[PDB]
RNA sequence: AGGUCUGUGAUGCCCUCAGACGCCCUGGGCCGCACGCGCGCUACACUGGCGGGGCCAGCCGGCGCCCGCGAGGACGCGCGGAGCCCCCGCCGUGGCCGGGACCGCGGGCUGGAACGCCCCCGCGCACCAGGAAUGUCUUGUAGGCGCCCGCCCCCACCGCG
RNA sequence: ACGGAGGGGUACCACCAGACGUGGAGUCUGCGGCUCAAUCUGACCCAACGCGCGCACCUCACCAGGCCCGGACGCGCGGAGGACCGACAGCCGGGCGCGCUUUCGCGAUCGCGCGGGCGGUGGUGCAUGGCCGCUCCCAGCCCGUGGCGCGAGCCGUCUGC
């Protein structure tokens, strides 16, 4: 509900740096292994799934991304629209493109 | 109510510091890492669950599975599973 | 040199599981020696109910997984650690057929 | 002479891969509907995965400079938790879709979904798969097709096989659900071709001159 | 419901630059946060 | 118009939606008992019960040492299979050493938590082969004897074998 | 379709010949009734009644009581001269900054109204899909050309072995 920016900022970065996140359909209390935000806060520290999940529900009402579930697991994709919404949040640059077009074949 | 304190004697009755042994069921490491959240969700359980559709009722453990029994039958063409003999 | 290697291949259906059998050991006649031992068959078993409900005759399904595994053992030092790798891609490049190699 | 407890390793290594295949093949049916997918394949290559699809027309999974694709292969690789570059995904492309079920029912169900009536859709998927080369296609279509009072009327075409062990070779069968404002239309397609791969079809005898 | 006031001179504990509150942050004292 | 909207990110139309039919916590209950009946288990004994000994399976499969009458427990390593039956004795037609429900002291295990499950001493219910009525079965079959898995923190008179 | 009509066949979910049982008692479990704050509900000849895969917590729906919003997203208004959110002492309270006598904090992650969502083991299986059961431990079912009938229909698809 009262949701720290580093954890927003993370959030982000994660997508663009893999242009996706797949999550657990979860409610009760626990961390996130994936996305990690320092916030000197030992060396790294994980996030919850409620804050994630309240930001994930709100990107995905705005249009930015597009949800598929499956076996209980939540799957989003960031869209061209999200694209350009991401890319100034983070301050980042025109022309600059997620690791994915980065010929990974 | 940082300023409460007991009796010694109503000390070292307590619990020895031991980890409360119902772990919960983490079917994956993704699944998590470790006012109201004093009491959210303190009572510490397995929640087995099928990893299809979510239900605590009639779970295959066996061969470490985790699927509903009703739910088993769609896919288990797809795992492998057939019916011979 | 020598590393005692072991080859552990496994399978769900026994077409492909002797097919690899047979390339491997037409591979690996020089690289040493490759015969097989075949293990017993692990059988795993469900039984179901047929009825989503628990109504009318109580019928029930019987399905099984069979897996089939074999075990060459057989190089031994008679590869090393790059001469496994020759015949392993050799070997025909079957979709599903898990493979280890251990010393 | 040999303990049980270590081979569980590699059995137990090989049914959690199965699973895994189960779930993509989902998540891709929800996902590359219109991409004409139709089914998926594993290699549990130690370095790195690789995943093997058969898709109508890959180039639109493909996508512009191969984007679809690895925005694909780095979501895989979170859910699965493996390093990303070492999850690599192919293509492949199926050239008898008349002969595929589960292309034509898609097809079938977009068609449905533009309101064109069932007589119609049918029988154009029927001569589709007959042109194809196939000795029979049954379609049907359940549910409140009316006004109210549901009812299975049932299309068809050739010859076809309802028993047997050879109803696992020859016999391909699918279906899927339709979310419309009356209801839910139940569809499924089966279709049998006899002289499919180099199996040969039994109690079929063939003589000399 | 709690009882809560309003005051808008939330800057007073102080004369002029002085040092009124027991960097930074009847019964004895309470302080804010934690004890 | 057989059953399933209480298996599901299967669903149309209704009802609930900030004193909630959402979600989370603490307790209680689903087991309560003058009564009718459905699938099973244990017995009514000598073609037997008790004590001692000898010995063979299969789906498959884990063990040592030391405490304790036992159930169980502390340490440490990878290694491994039973009832009926057979032999020798006691009992001697007695609701008796057949049968083991009920109850009174006590010792332990699971678990955050016993109302749950195991062991020991004592007490020792109905029952003498079952009316009108009725079910299943043709070779390794009926019947008798036990052993594994499932669900499972603990527990099988159930179920698949 | 039916026949207390005829003629041919067939099967231990039928009989002959036999075997082993149930209905007799104690007990496990499920089913109706009584009781209770609750004793949550589906199914009722074959074709409901150890069946809807082991109920101290969860599972869990029902009974007596309490935290939280996890109110997406749009428009109007308000707000850092301070939106919303936490806490010591001491009580009330099963308990918890739940509430209370007070004053420290935190900082726009928003508050209110109007539209619109999410969710729900909530109803209808007599609105539906899918899956099962039964008809069926059956031996039967249909197409093209042709022929007979105004026609519904018949022959093919057999009153023989």
């Amino acid at each position: 509900v009262h949701i720290p920016k580093a954890v927003y900022k993370a959030v982000y970065a994660h997508l663009y740096e893999n242009a996706s996140l797949a999550l657990k359909e979860y409610w009760r209390v626990g961390n996130v292994p994936g996305i990690t935000y320092v916030d000197e806060n030992g060396k790294l520290c994980n996030p919850t799934y409620l804050h994630v999940n309240c930001i994930m529900q709100s990107l995905e009402s705005r249009g930015v991304v597009k949800d598929t579930f499956a076996w209980r697991h939540h799957y989003y994709l960031l869209t061209e629209k999200g694209e350009q919404f991401i890319r100034k949040e983070l301050d980042l640059t025109d022309d600059v493109l997620p690791t994915p077009y980065s010929k990974p074949s | 109510r940082n300023l409460g304190s007991c009796g010694a004697e109503d000390l070292d009755s307590r619990v020895h510091p031991s980890t409360i042994f119902w772990p919960t069921e983490a079917d994956n490491i993704n699944l998590a890492s470790g006012m109201r959240e004093t009491e959210f969700c303190t009572h510490i359980a397995h929640k087995r669950e099928c990893r299809i559709c979510g239900n605590y009722n009639s779970v295959y453990r066996k061969y470490g599975l985790f699927i509903c029994r009703r739910c088993f039958k769609e896919n288990a063409g797809k795992i492998g599973f057939v019916k011979l003999h | 040199m020598h590393q005692k290697y072991t080859i552990i291949v496994v399978g769900k259906d026994l077409k492909l599981v002797e097919r690899y059998v047979k390339s491997i050991v037409k591979e690996g006649r020089a690289f040493g020696i490759s015969g097989p031992c075949r293990a017993p068959v692990r059988r795993l078993t469900i039984t179901t109910r047929k009825s989503p409900c628990g109504e009318g005759t109580n019928t029930w399904h019987r399905f099984e997984l069979r897996m089939y595994k074999r075990t060459f053992w057989v190089t031994c030092g008679g590869n090393d650690i790059s001469t496994i790798l020759s015949k392993t891609v050799v070997i025909p490049g079957i979709q599903v057929t898990v493979e280890v190699e251990e010393p | 002479i040999v303990r049980r407890d270590e081979e569980n390793v590699y059995y137990s290594k090989y049914l959690n891969d199965c699973i895994m295949e189960a779930e993509l093949h989902e998540f891709f049916s929800r996902e590359l509907v219109d991409a004409g997918y139709a089914s998926c394949s594993l290699c549990r290559t130690i370095d790195s995965i690789c995943v093997i699809i058969q898709c109508a027309e890959p180039e639109v999974v493909m996508g512009d400079n191969h984007y679809r694709l690895h925005k694909i292969e780095y979501l895989l690789a979170g859910r699965f938790m493996c390093d990303p570059k070492n999850f690599n995904i192919w293509v492949d492309k199926i050239i008898k879709r008349g002969l595929s079920a589960e292309i034509m029912v898609d097809n079938l169900r977009a068609k449905l979904e533009e309101a064109m009536p069932i007589r119609r859709a049918a029988y154009s998927i029927i001569r589709t798969a007959m042109r194809a080369g196939a000795a029979g296609c049954e379609v049907i279509v359940a549910g409140k097709l009316r006004a109210q009072r549901a009812r299975a009327n049932k299309f068809k075409e050739g010859c076809l096989i309802s028993t047997g062990h050879p109803k696992r070779i020859f016999l391909a069968e699918a279906t899927r659900h339709i979310k419309m404002r009356q209801g839910v239309i139940g569809v499924k397609v089966r279709i049998y071709n006899p002289n499919i791969r180099g199996a040969v079809m039994p109690d079929k005898i063939e003589i000399g001159a | 419901e709690p009882k809560k006031v309003r005051l808008a001179c939330l800057k007073y504990y102080t004369i002029k630059g002085d040092t009124a509150e027991p960097n930074c942050g009847a019964r004895h004292a309470d302080r804010c946060h934690c004890g």
